[PDB]
This record gives C-alpha cells, structure tokens and sequence, in this order.
RNA sequence: GAUAAACGCUGAAAGCAUCUAAGUGUGAAGCCCACCUCAAGAUGAGAUUUCCCAUUUCUUUAAGAAAGUAAGACCCCUGAG
RNA sequence: GCACCUCGAUGUCGGCUCGUCGCAUCCUGGGGCUGUAGUCGGUCCCAAGGGUUGGGCUGUUCGCCCAUUAAAGCGGCACGC
C-alpha cells in the first residue's frame, strides 16, 4: 500500500507538544515516478515499480533510457517494487509524494546494514569468552566443533565470517512530522542503514 | 537374448515362456540366439514359429 | 565377437503414449510406466541407448489408495541439518502436488544410471485432463495389467 | 434386520423422487434430501413403503437398520417436525431473543450469542426454558448440544443447562 | 478413565464396547467405571 | 486449515441400548500457514520490460573457419558509505 | 560375567567453551476421575514448542546448607568435547 523509498540523513531530537525530548532519524524522499504496472495477465502479479534520484545522463545505457521513456522523466539509480497493493490509481508516470504518511504512525522499516569485515566469532554471535589468567590459553576462540561419535562436523556451528551487508526490517514505528516544502519523514527510534543508502518506508503488516 | 524373445513374444500375445513349452511341445530346438535375432529381424519367420507353437499347446 | 544387434542412436524410432489414472492404484501405473521407459515392448534393447517412448499421464487426481494409505504412507525428507526431518506430506499429495506423487514412485523404480535421468525426463504427469503436447500426436495405450 | 423390516406409511401430502442416489421427501414443511446405497431395491404402491433389498451381504444386516432409521427421520421430520428442550437453574440465569440470535447470560462477566441456520427455530417463553424446533434429527441435536456445552451441570448443586430429565447425581460438599 | 491393559466389567450394568482397534467398558451407573485396554 | 487425548449428534448390526461400520462436529504452547531472511547450478537451469541488425575464401554450405564492428563490458587511474 | 577388539604406545575424573538428541515430563498448554464446596490438591491419558538460578563447604563427584524463582527434570552422544 503506501511505500515511499529515499535517503538517511542523520539523527535528532524533537521536543513533542507536552514538552518531551525524542530520538529522531531524518529520512528524504523527493517526486516518486511509477515506472511499470505489472497485472496477472502479464505477470501474475500485482505490483508497481518505483524510481529515486536523478542520474546525469552520462551514466546510463540505452536500454535504462527505454524504461524511462514511457515517463518521459530523468533516468534513475534505484528501481524496486511493492506488492500487495489495490492498485486502480496508479498511471505510468505518476508522482508519489512524501505526503502518504500523514499521520499512518504503524511503519515498517528496511535498510542494509553496515559492514565490518572479518571479525572473531565472539562478535556475531556473542558467544563468550574463555578465562584470561589462572594459567589458561583459551581467550578468544570458537569453542570445540562438536562430539566424537559421527566422524563429521554438523552443520551450523558458527565460525568466523564478514559482519553486516543484509537486508533488516524493524517492525511498528511511529511517524512525527512531514515536512511536504522539504520533502523530510521524520520517525522516532532507529533504522538499519548507513548514511545516504537507501530505506523503503511501508505501512505496516501486523495492524 | 531372453529379454528381446520377451518383447517380441509379447507383441504376438504369447508370454515369454509358453514360447518354449510350445515350441518343445512341437520339437524345435532352436537356440535362444538365433530367435533372438530372427525375432528383431525376420516378423514373418517368428509369426511362422509364433503360430506353431500356437498350435502346439493348442491340444 | 560375432553378430548380435547393438542399436546406435539414431536407429529407434520413438512414439509418445497416453495412459489414464482413474482408479487405478499407484503400484501397477508405475510400474507399467517405468517398464515402458527402459525400452521393453520392443525387440531391439540395448542396455546403452534410450530406446524408450515418451509417457504422458492424466488425471493425477483420481488414483486409488487401497484400503487405508490415504493418512498412512508418510514420506520422509531430510534436510542435512539437526533435527530436520520433514514428513510434511502424507497422503495429502493426492489433493495438491499430485505431479509429486509419480514423480516419486516413478523414480524410485528406475535404475540410478545416467540413464536413469536421461529415462525421466520423458515423463509428463497432468492431474488435469489437458495435452498442451498435442503437437506431437500421442496414441493411447489400454491397461488389462 | 428386525429394523430392516419396517412397516412404513406414507402420510397425506408425501411424493418420492428417486434419481439415481437421491430420494426427496416433500411435503407441508420440508423438501429433504440425502443419498442411499446401491444395496438397495426401492419400491412402489403407495402410502405404504417397505424396502427388500438384495441382501446376504457380509455384515448383512447394518444397511437396512440405518437406512430405514433414516426415511423415519425423513417423514416426522417433513410431516411433523422435532422438538429439544432445555432448562437453567442456577439463580440468575437468563435467556432473550433478538430474532436470530440468543443472548444467554450464564453466569459469566460475558453474554454468548449463538447464531442459527436457515431451518431452525427458537422459543423462549421465560427466563429459564429454550426450546428448539426443527425439521432434521442432527441438526436439532448439534444446536442442543451447543447451547449445552456452554455450561453442563455440577454435581453439588446442579447448576448449568439440562434436560428436561437429567439425572444428575448430586454429591455432598462440607462446610470447611 | 482407568486405563489398565486387562479389562472387567466392575458392576452389573456395565457392557462391552468396540470403537476402534480399541476396546471400552461404560456404566452409566458410576463414572467409576470408565475402563479401556491401553 | 487438518489433527492428539477427551466430549458429542444421528443410527443400526442386536425391535432396545450404543460417539462408528455408513454419515456428520467440537477439540491444545504441538503439525501446516500467518512474521523475518536466503533462494532458478530448481542442468525441470523459470517470467517480464528495454536496447542492438551482416565482409572474405572456400572445407562446399556443414549449427564451416577467419577478420573488423554494433548494444555493451573490461583493462588503467582518484577513492569510501 | 566372558575375554572378540586395540601393547612397533587407542591419555582418567571434575570444571570452562560449545552444543545436539530421546521422553519413562520439572514449569507453561489440552483433558478423564476423586473420599473434588472455593482457593488449593492426589492419580492417570495427550504433548518435546521453548525454558530450566546465583552462592558457602572438599579436588570432587554424590551430598548438606543460604537466598530466589513458573520450574530449579532424568538420560545418550569414547560415563560428549
Ligand atoms: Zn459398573
């Protein structure tokens, strides 16, 4: 249903109306340009394609200028979907402003994670450490691959491998402001992402 | 050489094994490789032996 | 060394065949089927060459379990991880998945060669009662077995 | 198959339909339908109804008896009609009609309200007796024990929703 | 219920009941005497 | 949504009785969905949108070789979310 | 108990890190009976989804004790590692 895309800028505090201070996360958006509509008799879907940025048009191929066409827009960066929507309403080469988040206050939020390289298998996992005196030489380490008995190792027993890079939703968040002169969501809590990737901002599953 | 006289017998609504009673019923003493190969190539022969071992059993 | 036929690959003409479900048990389709596709009913083996037929199947779905079997016959996956044995289906593949059944109850009875995956992929099983093969013009076969 | 051997009349406004599996009964209340087995030779000659059937089957006997067992279920229920009956006591307990829907009060901090199918009635004439009226013997039967299992009888003081003729054996509680 | 593996009518008017693979005895006289084999 | 123990409605075999053989329901932190993630190397290798249009010699035309290209990509360079 | 197995060498108990499996079930969940008025209970049937604590005393297994908690389960995995 309601999905609007865009940036991440930083972090605020916002007295409420009964003089409150709260945690801000300032999320953009800008003009929102539908690019497919994707019905059963073609694709066995129901789902709309959307667009956020302005590239220059040194950086892109024919073909991206192909979809672009039919919209008579820039051609975009980043192109996802959204699903489960009653569509009617929706034109190639519509606008979806930031104005769809009013006061709707139950929002789902995605992003991808930071990313930290290689790290030790404490840090993943929060598996603990071993004594670091009384004689011992066990400090930072995995732990033992398992029994005796079935000659192989079982799978999932955690090891050393690269931290952050995939996609996390968090569940029921609130919605405070929106700035429509400035295009700003701003939402209470924190969100899964570094600064200036992306977020998709959808209504919420669970009512 | 069994498994081709089985397909071939069956296509002439004989089982695979009353071909051989019937054919010892009529005293023929064929080896299994020559109505193997008779069986694949020659339909008139093996309809021939077919049809006397038909008639064999058929008492 | 001396003559015996060993077909090449070329040499066997195939057909495409056509055989019904409707309360027939599992057993006896597969096993019709599954001896059809080696090669057998026709004279010229080769224990190398594909010299079987095509195989389609309709109505999926209407075939019998007898007796009981219908909340019986549990079949089992594992998925190579702890604990994770799956007997997810029952006979419940005969009201959805019934593509699922004789996919497996066919494949069981095949040898586990090489040709025993170049001999079945030439299976096509419809629970419906539709040929979107009719460009090939299948016979039908008559089942007394 | 002393069952099996039933004397049936047919009473006055009663036809038979027979279609393959289906016999309707149709009269001044009910068009019913169920489907029979093919065990079965049914009959002619009007209003009396017996039913010979091809027998010495191996059980021999069941298919009669229930079947049915059954066309009297369909004439009273067509010609006549069925009748279950309840109580409350358990001081306090109420019963009150809205049309289709019937707010029990049963002691809960909760009313219930159960809903109801097309060929089925209600009577509530006071604060303690409901009385369900009806055309089959299992529909009837299921409603009945739906109101009932909102709350059974106890065996101290014999609270709950009954019969009319429970025997509901009462035990004794001390007073500590 | 009891559930014994030997089964026996405790009372007069108790009977023997078969439900499935499963064999029962009831009274209606006490609720005592809910018996199966298991 | 379909079950487990437990409870029924109807009903006979057995003029009665009875939850079952025929028929027909209720019923759990459990099973399959519902929530989050990976996922067509799913060799059964899926679907949609958009972009691109031809020289030589013969081995004789066979899904032949070889060389320039298109759409596009890579090398090399300044870098970090 | 026996002595098949390993003497050109198959390293014991507890504790630490890490778990996983079975159910003859410790809590939570659904039930039948009661010599169940109520809150409490006793016994038996279904059920493995998750959870199941910190300290004092010897090297401890085992155990005694303090203070908590819905509960402070029994066992297999070379008496796991
Ligand atoms: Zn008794």
């Amino acid at each position: 249903t309601k999905g609007i895309l865009g940036k991440k800028v930083g972090m605020t505090q916002i007295f409420t109306e009964s003089g409150e201070l709260i945690p801000v996360t300032v999320v953009e958006a800008t003009p929102n340009v539908v690019l497919q509509v994707k019905t059963v008799e073609t694709d066995g879907y129901e789902a709309i394609q959307v667009g956020y940025q302005d590239k220059r048009e040194v950086l892109s191929n024919k073909p991206a200028k192909g979809h672009v066409a039919k919209a008579n827009t820039a051609p975009k960066r980043f192109i996802k979907e959204f699903k489960n929507v009653e569509l009617g309403e929706y034109e190639v080469g519509k606008e979806i402003k930031v104005d769809v988040f009013q006061a709707g206050d139950v929002v789902d939020v995605t992003g991808t994670t930071k990313g930290k390289g290689f790290q030790g298998a404490i840090k993943r996992h929060g598996q603990s450490r071993g004594p670091m005196s009384h004689g011992s030489r066990y400090h930072r380490r995995p732990g033992s691959m398992g029994p005796v008995a079935p000659n192989r190792v079982f799978k999932n027993k955690r090891l050393a491998g690269r931290m952050g890079g995939d996609r996390v939703t968090i569940q029921n968040l609130e919605v405070v402001k929106v700035d429509v002169e400035r295009n700003v969501i701003l939402i209470k809590g924190n969100i899964p992402g570094a600064k200036k990737s992306l977020i998709t901002i959808k209504s919420a599953v669970k009512a | 050489w069994i498994a081709r006289i089985n397909a071939a017998a069956r296509m002439n609504g004989l089982s695979y094994s009353k071909l051989m009673h019937g054919l010892k019923l009529a005293e023929i003493d064929i080896n299994r490789k020559m109505l193997a190969d008779l069986a694949v190539n020659d339909a008139a022969a093996f309809t021939a032996l077919a049809e006397q071992a038909k008639d064999a059993l058929s008492k | 060394m001396r003559t015996t036929y060993m077909a090449k690959a070329g040499e066997v003409e195939r057909k495409w065949y056509v055989v019904d479900a409707t309360d027939v048990p599992l057993g006896r389709l597969s096993a019709v089927v599954a001896s059809v596709l080696r090669g057998k009913n026709k004279p010229t083996f080769t224990p190398h060459v594909d010299t079987g037929d095509f195989v389609i199947v309709i109505n999926a779905d209407k075939v019998k379990l007898t007796g009981k079997k219908a909340t019986d016959k549990i079949y089992y996956r594992h998925s190579m991880y702890p604990g994770g044995l799956k007997s997810v289906t029952a006979g419940e593949l005969r009201d959805k998945n019934s593509r699922r059944l004789i996919e497996t109850s066919v494949k069981g009875m095949l040898p586990k060669n090489t040709l025993g995956r170049k001999q079945f992929t030439k299976l096509n099983v419809y629970g419906g009662a539709e040929h979107p093969h009719a460009a090939q013009q299948p016979e039908v076969l008559d089942i007394t077995n | 198959s002393r069952i099996g051997n039933k004397v049936v009349v047919l009473p006055a406004g009663v036809e038979i339909k027979q279609d393959g599996n289906n016999i309707t009964v149709k009269g001044p209340k009910g068009e019913l339908t169920r489907e029979f087995s093919s065990d079965i030779k049914m009959n002619i000659e009007g209003n009396e109804v017996t039913f010979t059937r091809p027998n010495d089957s191996k059980e021999m006997k069941t298919i009669h008896g229930t079947t049915r067992a059954n066309f009297n279920n369909m004439v009273v229920g067509v010609s006549e009609g069925f009748q279950k009956a309840l109580e409350l006591i358990g001081v306090g307990y109420r019963a009150q009609v809205q049309g289709n829907k019937l707010t029990l009060n049963v002691g809960y901090s909760h009313p219930v309200e159960m809903t109801a199918p097309e060929g089925v009635t209600f009577e509530v004439p006071a604060n303690t007796q409901v009385i369900v009226k009806g055309i089959n013997k299992e529909v009837v039967g299921e409603l009945a024990a739906n109101i009932r299992g909102v709350r059974p009888p106890e065996p101290y003081k014999g609270k709950g929703i009954r019969y009319v003729g429970e025997f509901v054996r009462r035990k004794e509680g001390k007073t500590g | 219920m009891k559930v014994r593996p030997s089964v026996k009518p405790m009372c007069e008017h108790c009977k023997v009941i078969r439900r499935k693979g499963r064999v029962m005895v009831i009274c209606p006289a006490n609720p005592k005497h809910k018996q199966r084999q298991g």
